[PDB]
Formats: structure tokens, sequence, C-alpha cells
RNA sequence: AUAUGGCGCCUAAUUGUGAAUAAAUUAUCACAAUUACUCUUACGAGUGAGAGGGGGAUCUGCUUUGCCCUCUCUCCUCCCA
């Protein structure tokens, strides 16, 4: 009651998504008239008619209420919502201008507005046989289509870990206290036998004496963020197939049995399916109230290169240890993106959309001429969540366990840094 | 393997149309006979080529190649000459050993025929539906 | 396109044999469904495979392969179980565009079927007679 | 080899426990089908993987692989999430020739089962006592 | 190491604006200092980085670099977060021979100051006009 | 100021057509409510935005703004739009505010402004 | 030898204009445009695909669309000396 319909509380009073309502909502019937009136303006058989009578007789559609979700992952992926709108009969307004000049004194010319008609809706259809095949091949080529980027990401993250380890060595040298031994890393960048000039200082030979290290760190962590972005974008596979289905509308008489209206309506129905992947443990209970942003990822990288920093003259130790700790925090946060990755969500959607139409008036010798434009009011749209996946999936846990291992190791390394 | 007019009937989804391919000249650069639509221009549009590769150092092991091409073309609203928008094509390659025998060859060919006629393949590429 | 016991009817020279292929399975490593004649010895079963490749970034084309495998028994008068001596292959390769039509591709199928029925291919495969 | 719920009864030292293993998705990258306990958490703990590599230029010599894997875990006094303190697992590997016979393969299966049932292997594993 | 507060004056055309630059640190790699305005915002804080080099191997002359940033700090930006819209770069670079003099350096120094103060450079830096 | 469906009848040169404006999300970046045509596509075409900016260090002086936007297509080939801004002091009274609203409506319905809008003719 | 292994050949291209032979084509070259589908074929719009960049994007949002926002570029490619 406190939270909106599609939400619920957790153990420690944390915002969470109510699956029972998300995937199994309470349908309800509705018969809310939208345009239960039509207006004819003009003259027919020398009779100016401008009445306004109703057109809608009875409505009935089942649908679901309004819901709210919240991302259940660091990347911000939201869960899918079960929705239904399956009108018993379709609806399409026709703002046509019927007119026809017949002999023996018989002319008609007027314009119709807010005139709709109900017709059958082909709900019974299933393209599973056509959609299921279009996953296996995609998965098989996946590794052949992105193994390159996954491998370069795996090496980039290990390179980040190596950089952080070298930085940790330098910091530990700083903490223990030594000017000459502190140059262990300094010799790892100059590519040359650098000689001293005078008596230096600990913080002086560490604040920017490691500019190549800082530049490398910034560059390759931006590199990893960029690849990361794509990689998590790569954890989703949506595919759909569309076909055309022409339909006929029953006869109708906008006037009082003065002229008949017939023709055809062109629609297409497309069946779509989308599979997703994420953690299989914390997906149900993902703390959205305590997470770090994504900007601090750039913040930490640029901090050491920032030539504006007063904490180097007040508390170097605190600032550098906080740098470590926040890096480890972000690392652990992104770690959950690769722990036990399996099918977590799945939706199947069936939707109908008009494309074209045709109109033909026939009362006596095909006297009517129609030049109208069609527009729909009600379209069949049914999107249901499903958990049964009757086909071989692409379980991407084994191919990501390495990344999880790497991030855990790096977090251990950085949390091992003490004041 | 005489070349002459070929009348394939019961063609298409419903198996009601018919296709009449006349013969053409046997490509002497590789010895390939060919048939094409009755004409006029579709004669240079839809093609059906027949090849029979005899044993040799590279071969062993006779081959028989049958290549069908059908280019779908359309006329832009304003142009005159139809330009090819899509093109469909298929190739069948039979490989037989030097001791192969006619019974088994015919066995194989008609088995291809019935397979193509069977629900399996008809679903698998009228709809592009791997068997699943 | 569910796999299922495929029963190919009249078959061969006189058109009197029949073939019964049981669904084996579908290799997903390459997305290919396998059918095989009911038997015990894998080396002496008639085999068939169908695959459909979607258009990829380096292909951008619908592909469908149908492969047919016919070993010969050549069982020896005792002394051990039979050994494979000859093997007939058939390899059919349909390829179409993203925008092609079930119409087109059913039509070209039934084209291939009629072609395999027609007298030309008859003696071009059976008799090994070069098309001429 | 349809995949479904497998009910493994009369197991353990006294042969009184039962194991229910449901299937999961089959590894497309190498074609490996998997079962695990009915769940919930033990599903990702216990695993049973089965694969059949068919012949090729590398395989000749069909190879049937059957891995079983049981993680023993527990909960520290004060902890919440169980941690795996141990991992038992075994691997069975059958290699058969293309001319192999269902006959042969079946008795092989049964002999392996009977050996596993025999006192010899019984004490050889249960107690890890060599044969002496 | 520069740790001095500079209380500037006669800023802008009116000459009634004043500024203060407080040190922020030293960059122990290239002999660079840092000074900023009092504040807590990049756009509101003006940057002054002086740098002095000595000959090592790549060059045989001194280098006195001076980089000043005067970002345009906008008030109304959708919230109370004054951002930057126009970054004001001012880069000055010197090169003195190792046999030069404090007299010569002061000479160039005062000539630069006087030209900057005179109405000569004001027209080319503010109004952007060429030498007619 | 509840957001709901608005049925504007008797509109146009001769006051015949009708506009059905359904509400949308109130823009949280600046607190502005929105209404759009019944749809489907015209929803993202036609727009009516309403905001009531309360006093601030620059306002004092409530400012009620109403913007109307009509794009005409055939791709949007033309775009008409109007904006009304009422500035009311803190001591202003709802008497004053309704007076002002009603006066502005009566002006837009008066011959002078129909002449100056429809055919765009200055009062001369 | 099926899966697939090996051999060879091959690549942006299409259209139009100059030269093209005494005269007609006219490959080679040059010159000019094109590139994915639908929309009038006017301008331009829409969508699919990919490439790159910026934003840092979660709390009580919608959803007759399934889901991080946005900018830029391409419709035989990508990489090095």
């Amino acid at each position: 009651p406190k939270l909106p319909r599609g939400l619920r509380f957790g153990a420690d009073n944390e915002i969470l998504n109510d699956f029972q309502e998300l995937w199994f909502p309470d349908l309800f019937i509705e018969s809310s008239d939208t345009h239960p009136w039509y207006t004819l303006k003009g003259r027919v058989l020398n009779a100016h008619l401008d009445d306004r009578l109703p057109n809608v007789g009875g409505r009935q559609v089942r649908r679901t209420p309004h819901r709210v979700t919240v991302p259940i992952a660091s990347s911000g992926l939201r869960p899918v919502t079960t929705v239904q709108y399956d009108p018993a009969a379709l609806s399409f307004l026709l703002n046509a201008r019927v007119d026809w000049d017949f002999g023996n004194g018989d002319s008609a010319n007027l314009v119709i507005n807010d005139f709709l008609f109900r017709t059958f809706a082909p709900k019974e259809f299933d393209f599973s046989n056509s959609l299921v095949p279009r996953y296996t091949q995609a998965f098989s080529a996946f590794n052949a289509k992105y193994g390159t980027m996954i491998g370069e990401g795996l090496e980039t993250i290990k390179y980040l870990g190596l950089l952080l380890r070298r930085l940790r060595e330098g910091y530990r040298a700083v903490k223990r206290g030594d000017l000459r031994a502190l140059r262990r890393v300094i010799q790892s960048y100059h590519n040359g036998k650098w000689k001293p000039a005078t008596a230096g200082n600990l913080w002086l030979e560490f604040r920017y004496g490691l500019m190549p290290l800082f530049y490398d760190i910034r560059d390759v962590m931006l590199d990893w963020q960029n690849r990361h972005d794509k990689i998590q974008r790569l954890l989703r596979f949506s595919v759909g197939h569309g076909e055309d289905y022409v339909v006929e509308f029953d006869n109708l008489y906008p006037a009082v049995a003065y002229f008949k209206l017939k023709g055809e309506i062109t629609l297409e129905r497309r069946h779509r399916h989308g599979i997703s992947y994420a953690n299989r443990e914390g997906y149900a209970v993902f703390d959205n109230g305590s997470l770090r942003p994504v900007s601090d990822w750039k913040e930490l990288a640029t901090a050491f290169i920032n030539p504006h920093e007063v904490a180097w003259e007040l508390t170097p130790y605190s600032f550098v240890v906080d740098w470590f700790l926040n890096v480890g925090d972000i690392l652990a946060q992104q770690g959950q993106l690769y722990h036990n990755i399996d099918i977590v969500d799945g939706f199947d959607r069936r939707d109908i959309r008009l494309k074209s139409f045709t109109i033909k008036g026939e009362r006596n010798g095909r006297p009517v001429n129609v030049s109208a434009s069609l527009s729909a009011v009600d379209l069949f749209y049914s999107r249901l969540h499903t958990s049964n996946l009757p086909f071989a999936t692409l379980d991407l846990d084994t191919t990501f366990s390495s990344f999880k291992h790497v991030l855990d190791s790096i977090f251990l390394l950085t949390q091992r840094v003490k004041r | 393997a005489k070349l002459e007019t070929v009348t394939l009937g019961n063609i298409g989804k419903d198996g009601k149309q018919t296709l009449v391919l006349n013969p053409r000249g046997v490509n002497p650069t590789n010895g390939v006979a060919s048939l094409s639509q009755a004409g006029a221009v579709p004669a240079l549009e839809k093609r059906v080529t027949v090849s029979v590769s005899q044993p040799s150092r590279n071969r062993k092991n006779y081959k028989v190649q049958v290549k069908i091409q059908n280019p779908t073309a359309c006329t832009a609203n304003g142009s005159c000459d139809p330009s090819v928008t899509r093109q469909a094509y298929a190739d069948v390659t039979f490989s037989f050993t030097q001791y192969s025998t006619d019974e088994e060859r015919a066995f194989v060919r008609t088995e291809l025929a019935a397979l193509l006629a069977s629900p399996l393949l008809i679903d698998a590429i009228d709809q592009l539906n791997p068997a699943y």
C-alpha cells in the first residue's frame, strides 16, 4: 500500500520489485468509451444533416494495472513487465468524405467524423517454431562475434590489476619510509638509468614522480569502462519475426441505410522474444539504496593527475587510502555483474499493427467514391513473462568466472592496503 | 543426357504453376550444359546448369553438379528495364566413386527428391526453420 | 520443423523401395539436425543432415545445407562384420537474401525436385552421361 | 537421449537415499547436457554433465564423456551462506570405433555397472583400499 | 617551491576588479607550482601554473612556462552548479641561454609587462584586429 | 490543478472541430505538466505544456506559463506555437486572476484579435 | 571423406560524359553521383544494422513499445609499415 502496486519491501526495509505482481498481475475488464459519437456534416439527397448520434454500443477489454520497477543490477537493467490488452473487437476511426453524383436528381456530399467500427481480432497465433531456431546460431556465432572484445577486456582488467599492484608497492614503500628504495617503480617507466641530483622526499617522489603510471591507469581504466559498457549491453538477445494478415470488416451504415461501405484492412502481426542474463543470486534482492555512481570511476582516475589537490599537504595517507578503498568498492560492485549469469528474465510479446487498407462503396452500380484515411484506436498487444525456455540456452557463467575471479583478487589486493 | 525442352509442372507452394526451360549451348571452357526460361528475356534471367566431372588426378570420384539460379527483378515506378532486386540460388553436388553403380545413384537421387518433398525440408526453408 | 521419423516412399530406379530415417538429434555446436536409418552399426547407416545459417555480419545471407550419406555394405563371406567400401554423397545448398520470399524459395525447391525427377538429370546422374 | 527428470534410487552406503536430477540447458559451445539436483541452491552445487563427441579427422572413435561432480559444503557457526569445503567428482570415458555395435556398447555399460556394484570396487573406493 | 599568495589588481578593462591566488601545491617532476583563487569550483577558480626548467640533455637553454586558465563561470545552469562554457587559455613560454643575465631576463620581463599594459596588445587581444 | 483529459470543443475558424488532450508525465527537471493529442502519433506532435513558477530570487511575482505547439506535416513541414505568461504578485487575489483569465479569453474571441491572428492584419 | 581439411581465382561496385576505330560500339583512363529498406522520387523523413564520442543515468517511470540517456559517422569491411 505504501509502495506503488508493483513494489514490495525486503528484509531490511529496502525497495524491491514485487515479482508476484510483475509477472502474475491481476487482470481486469474495462469498457471505457473513447469516441461513442459520430458527426455527419454536409447534404445528402437534398437534405442537410448535422446530427450527433452515438456509435459505440458495448466495449470489453482485459488489461493489467499500472506498475513500477527498479533496476536489479549495477548496469541499470530493469525487469520486464507483464501487460495485456486483448480487445474483443478492433477499432478504427474513419474520417471519410462520402460523396457521389447520381442521375435523375441524386447527389450526396458530406464528411464523417468520429465514426468507428468493430471487427474480429485474430488472437490465436504462435510463431514459436519460427523464433526458437533463431537463438542457437546466434549463440554459436556470439563467441566468434565478440570473443575478441571479451578477450581484450579480460586482458585489460588484468592489466589494471597489475597497475594497482605496482601502485600498492609504491605506497607500501612510502608507508615504511625510504627515499632510495621508493624508486623501485620509478625505474619501471623512465626506460633509463635516472640518477639523483639532491636529497628528495617521500611524498615528493610519489605525488607526481609516477606520472606515466597515473596516465596509464587513467587510460586503461577508461578503456575498461568503455568495453564494460558494451559487454553488459551484450547480455541481451531480442529477436522477432513479422508477417502480414489482411482482414475484412462487416458491413456498416453511417447513414440510415443510405449507402454501404466495404473494403479491406491490412495489418501485420509480429511475434517477438527477448532473453536476458544477469546474476542468479542477488537479482531478487538488489540493494538500490547503497551503490556508488559511475562518475567517481573517472574521478579517481583523474585525481592523481589533477594539479589541484590540497590533501597532499594535509593528509596524503588518508586521501590515497580512500582512493584505494573506493576503487575496490566500485570493483566489487561491478563484480556482481558476472556472478552466476543465467536466464533470469524472459518475455514473449505478440502485437498487431496496421499498415494499409482499402475502401469500396457499393449500393447501386458502384456509385460511391471514397478518398479517406484510416487510423486505429485499439490494437492487440499481449506481453507475458515466461520462465520455461524449451531449448539449449547460452549459459555465460563459465566464460565470466574468470572476470569474477580477477575482480575479487583485485578487491582483496586493494582492501589489503592499510593506513 | 540429351538436351531439349524441359517441362516442370506442379511447382510453387500450391504446386500449380509450370516452368519450361529450353536448352542452350554447352559451355566448352568447362563442359556445362544449361537450360533457361522459355524466354524472351527471362531466358537470360533464370538458369539451370548441369555438369558431369569425370575422374582425373584431382578427381577420383566422378562428380555431378546441378546449379539453379532465379533472379527476382522489378521495375522502378518511372523506369523501363527491370533491375534485379533479389536472387535465389541452389546447388546440388553428387559425388560417386568409380565403382559406384546406377542402382545406388538412382537411390540417392530419388531420396533427395523425397527429402525435398518431405515436411522437414519444406518447413526448414520455406520458413527458414531449423528443426527444433 | 520438429524432428520426426521421416518415411520417404517410392524410391530408386523402379520406384519401389522405402526409407525410414529416425531423428537422431541436433548438433547445436553448428546447428545441424541429424537423421539416420534404423540400425546398429553407425558406419553402415544412411545419414542425412540439415542446417540453416542465418545472415551474419560477414555473410548477410540465408543459407540452408542438406547433406545425404549412403555407405555400401560389402559384407564379406564371414570372417568379421561388414566394412565400408563406397560412399555416395549428396550436397544441396540453398541460399537467399534477407528480403526473399517464401514464394520464391518454395518455388525454387519444387524446381529442384522436378529437375531431379526430369529425364535429363536421370541419365546425367544414373548413367553418368555428360549433359549433351 | 531425451533430457528430463532422472530419479536415482537405492543409493548410498546402505542404498536408501534417492537423488532427483532435473535437466538444464545444453552447452552450445561444446554440446554438453547437464542435470542437477531438484534445487534450489543444490542445483548449482551438484552437477552431472554428459557429452558425445562423434567421429572426425580428430575423432574415430566416438567418445562418450560422463562427469559427475558433488560439492560438499557447510555453514560456519555464525555465517549465513554455505561455503564449499570439498569437491568430489568422477569422469567416465567410453571410446568406441565406428564399426562398434550397440551390442558391444551395451554389454560394456552393464559390465561397468556390475563392476561398480561388485565388492572389489566397493571397498576399493569406499575405503580406498587397493586390491591386495 | 613556490608557496606565496599573490594579491593581483587592476583586472579587466575597467581596472576595478581584483583577484587573489593562493598556492595549491608543487609538482615534483618538472619544477611546476600551482596557484588558485579562493573558492571550491573549477570555473570560479582561476588557474596559474608557473614552471621553471634546467638543462639536462634534450636542450641547452632554460624554459620558463606560465599557463593561466580564466574559465567563464556561468551562474544560471539549471541548478546551483556553476559550470564552464568558455575556457580562457593563456600560455607563455620563455627560452634563455645559459650565458644570459638577470639583467637580460629582467629586460625581456619588463618589456613584456609594458607591452601588455600599453594600448598596443590590448587591441589585438581583446578587439582582435590586425596591424593596419 | 489535476491532470486529466481535456475536451476542447468549438474550435477553429468556424468553431467546429474538437481537441482531445490527454495528460503525460510532469517534467521533473522543471516541474511542467504536459498534454498531447489523443494519439497515437499526434501525441508526440501536438503539445500543450503548463507550469506555475512560484516566487524565487529572480521571480517574485508568480509566473504562470502556458505553451501550445502544433506541428503540421505531410515529416513536419510547419510549426505554429503560442505562449502565454501571467505574472502575478504575492498579494494578488484570485478575483484578479480570474478577471485576467476571462479578459484574455474574451479578447481572443473578440473581432479584433481574430482579425489580427487569422489574417494577420494590424489594427489599421 | 560429411561435418570440415586442402588447391586455385577474386575483388568496392553501378550508371552517365570525354577520347575509341573512316564511320557505330567502345574495354583502359579520366571525369561526376550512388550506395541498408519504406515513404513524393521533389526536398527530405522514418526504421534496421554497425562504428565512434559525450552524459553518468537508481530510489515513488512509463509501458496499445522493454527497457541506461544523449551527440557524431558508415551501409565491402578492419589492421600495420
